């Protein structure tokens, strides 16, 4: 059973790392403008989430995914790839990545309450609070509705590879 | 999360009741709570798949009594596709929008799994006991016959979609001749 | 030296097949509307090109690519994937695929005039005429550009994979 | 829970098909000699096992693996690859494949008595009887002890790939 | 490199001239030069492939005249396989050794390329003219018919190898019925 | 042919002069003959790469003669990156548009090859002499130091981009401490 | 079953007492049952891994009191490897056979998993709190230092295996300087 | 044309590195025995070859293959995998790897005398001398003839990958 909770922490760590990196890229490109201060709050939120999941990963002696040096050049290329198209390539990347994160948080909180709902809640309340804080500002053009989907598909494939490898 | 999702199910089921003038948008989902929008379409597709399964089962438990005749695989597959497509008649004007939603590059796994399960539950009742590579070909050889046919029904204007059914003939015959 | 004049015929046949299939899809969706005849004319031109390259392939006894049953479900999915997003969503697919075809025709006529320009021209004039007829009507929205590139960058891996295999 | 009782039937069907093909090859090469009858008896045993698992797969409406057309040319190449090296192909390949089959039967009968041992035994007794009949005659040269291992490793990777995909 | 290969060719040929009592070893090569060893086998296979091509060509050039009736496809394939196999009659003693050598895990690419070229040159003179996925299936559907048949000729003892030829019939008919 | 491209080269070279008038659009390329646009940018980048190579070579031919001081690797890399970046000064206004064009999902191979060749020349003219896995790391460890630095120059407003150069220091030192 | 696995475990843990007299064969386990593919080597390796973990834990529970000094990382790693290797002293006669059996192409996954778990339990008690790519390098950077060292102990003859330990020094210092 | 004279230096460097590692392993296992000196002499020969090709690679500004950190754990495994089976790892692995090296040296010296035989021979004489010195002592058990083949096939696939990647 320890190898069942040994997968959710790794995937959450990897996803939060990717999101932090994306926001770092977008802040590096759109830094000194009228929209910079909006991305700073999200970047700080994600740094906080990453520190929490990092201490939680150090505690349970988890194994970090081996692909982490690859989300470091692909988490920054989608921070200058988008966000150079104006404030429509930025509003469409954060929404997509945060919807993907919330969807996977729901999928995790499903299979952890129907299998063993009492050997936990030192961790499950954390997942619930993180889902709430991640979906609070994910709610805030027929062509962008395809860019968002083709970003969500990538952010959903990169989670399925980071579980096993 | 048991006494709340069992009510979201009823929310969706009552919301998709009146969509002839409101579209699959995120407002007819809430306008139905008085009594993109991918979850609604996926729920409707799952429900129609389950009802097709149940109808085929009620029909299957009618030949063990000697009351209904037997048909070859041709007629049975034609009738199965026909009675599955005849559920899209009320929601025919706002269908292409939902079909677009179902084909976005991040909804393809779910829709493809639903299509595969439908094709499997449609082939299994037509006496298919095969454990080979033929388990795949036949399945695929039917999925096309479905998808293509759908892309005609949305643009047909003939009385009672008669034209469409004719196409089905000229698409299953050439299929059952090793096509 | 026969492999050089073999790979070109194989990849050209594969590309023309893919294009014919894409136009078949887009005609299957936008059939009875005000944009039918354009797709019909392009489909007829591509059927003509395919018949020409098919006889030219049968002559030289060359090997068709093994992936042909895969461009048959991926050449029709981009005929209902696009062309359901409206007219300006279908115009952005034909332009992309035809620009890719013309770019490869140029790249392919380059390495055949600098290596041996006299053992040929029973085939090179064909390539030149096809490039002209393919680029004549490829000339006839900040997001609809990105959606084009991600389609022009798929028809360049499907050509990298279809000549070797 | 149905996926658990599905995967095991799929693996068993694929493995018995592979073993049947290996014995068919070895019988095709060493047919009219002094070793024929042993291979014939083993081939009949494996045909019986295959018919049993085939009816069991037809009953539960399971999905046969997609790689089956690949074990048809790789299950016969190890019936002329070995068995042409003399009577030490009919004493290393068979031993290896039967030890692999018995090992996987043990591994399956382990994880089916510790998860749910009472919703079954209409199938578990079958697995036990098959393991006994497969290991009874698997017991009946420092270089051959490497060929046997390099065959067993392949017969394990094949089971893995055929169970997942 | 000209004289080197021009002498290697004659050496291998003169060696191959007499292997009825010496085997495909590194011994008959020198015994031929006086007048593992996989290069000899590969040279023999290449030469027999070339001669089969030439014989099929000489036979085809008698149809454009009007002196030879045009047989069906299955009959032509049976005759082609029989013609190609009747070259292994003198060397039938020590063939299983060469077949073992040809199947080691590091000679499979070369042998497979030779087999593919032989099957292609055998199908092309039968009027294939196919540019589809059927380019592959048919080829494969013939390679088996060859390989299996070979594995019978080495263990048959009937006069004129008659039994073997009968097998070919019962292996090509079941193939020409889409098998 | 030959004259066609040999004159199109001059067309592009003359067109990229008055880019501060219109921009990298398809308006200055054609109007340059009176004296999208995804080829003008690649031509400009290739030309500046070649000129950087030539300048590094003309400078290296001085230290192998005397009268030219030597300096450590970090100082030379800082000077090389500064020299290469001081070519984008007149075109600094309309650069981010060209940078967007260079990062579309179908221009990444070409741009990445150009960047790799630039970094390779910049390292080879610094005395690398490495045949190991370190051939890659170092290269990568510099590409970042370039790209990131560029993304500052387009948004800096300090006199003569002084601020930017300071960043380079605080980005190469951390690299020369095994970063 | 419980009794079956218990008796298997008892047979295995009692069998390896007379291995210094027969060797890692089926004969020794049969002799031990009184009171080929081994599985005995795997049982022995698992048991020694567990005992190493337990010993490191008992030692760690003595530094959080004040009786044991906290030495540096390299010294702790040298002491851990020496402690783990000093268990193979009585079985040093017949070890190369077991090391060969452990390296056959079908026992590599199990042996590699055991080695990885040992290296992890050896690094965790050294104070390594790293969630990065450095989680891998360090681990690998130790596995070598172990394996190579083993390949010396089986061929050394110096008293107290002193030479071997010296090697460890010249293999870990050279590693702690960014090896 | 520089890619042609580049893809040969890269392959030669990679292959000589692999052979050096194999001999290092076999010397690490069979060090203090009656066979040590032969492996020592071969190791010195291969170190000399590697130094030569290393200076030749530094001169022409070649790109070393990216898989080099992978032939460092797979070039030492087959120095403890074999050479632990007695004196049949030192007579079935060295022979195989040296025959593979000689075969590829022949294959290279073929396509470099028929394409341009006069812009060279500052490098071709080196290849010829290396082939002679590699084949001079490669000439110095029906089951030990399959291990050799299954090692030579791997040493050929490893050369198929070093050049392109």
């Amino acid at each position: 059973s320890r190898a069942a909770v040994d997968r959710i922490i790794r995937v959450d760590h990897a996803g939060e790392y990717g999101a932090n990196r994306i926001y770092a890229g977008q802040m590096a490109v759109l830094g000194r403008t009228s929209v910079g201060p909006v991305i700073q709050k999200m970047w700080d939120q994600e740094k906080d989430h990453l520190k929490k999941f990092n201490e939680l990963m150090v505690t349970f002696r988890v194994r970090p995914t081996v692909l982490m040096p690859l989300w470091n050049v692909l988490g920054f290329a989608l921070g200058a790839g988008t966000a150079l198209l104006g404030k429509e390539g930025a509003m469409a990347c954060t929404v997509a990545v945060e919807e993907s994160i919330a969807h996977h948080y729901n999928n995790q909180i499903r299979t952890l309450m129907e299998e063993d709902p009492e050997k936990y809640e030192e961790l499950l309340q954390l997942i619930k609070k993180f889902r709430d804080e991640e979906l609070e500002h994910h709610d805030i053009a027929p062509a962008y509705a395809v860019l968002k989907s083709i970003i969500q598909a990538g952010c959903r494939v990169a989670i399925y590879l980071s579980e096993r490898l | 999360y048991e006494s709340e999702e069992q009510l979201q199910h009823r929310i969706l089921t009552a919301a998709l009741e009146f969509v002839p003038a409101h579209g699959w948008t995120a407002e007819a989902i809430a306008e139905g709570a008085q009594s993109d929008g991918s979850e609604l379409i996926l729920h409707f597709v799952t429900q129609c798949n389950t009802r097709l399964t149940r109808v085929l089962e009620e029909e299957q438990k009618l030949v063990q009594l000697g009351q209904a005749e037997k048909r070859k695989t041709d007629q049975f597959l034609r009738d199965a596709v026909e009675t599955r497509l005849r559920m899209l008649i009320p929601y025919i004007e706002h269908w292409p929008r939902a079909l677009s939603i179902l084909m976005l590059p991040h909804n393809i796994p779910s829709s493809l799994s639903l299509l595969t399960s439908m094709v499997d539950d449609m082939w299994h009742y037509a006496g298919d006991q095969s454990t080979d590579f033929n388990w795949y070909t036949r399945r695929a050889m039917l999925a096309a016959i479905y998808n293509t046919t759908e892309l005609v029904m949305m643009q047909d204007s003939s009385p009672d979609f008669e034209d469409t059914w004719r196409f089905l003939e000229n698409r299953v015959n050439d299929a059952m001749n090793m096509g």
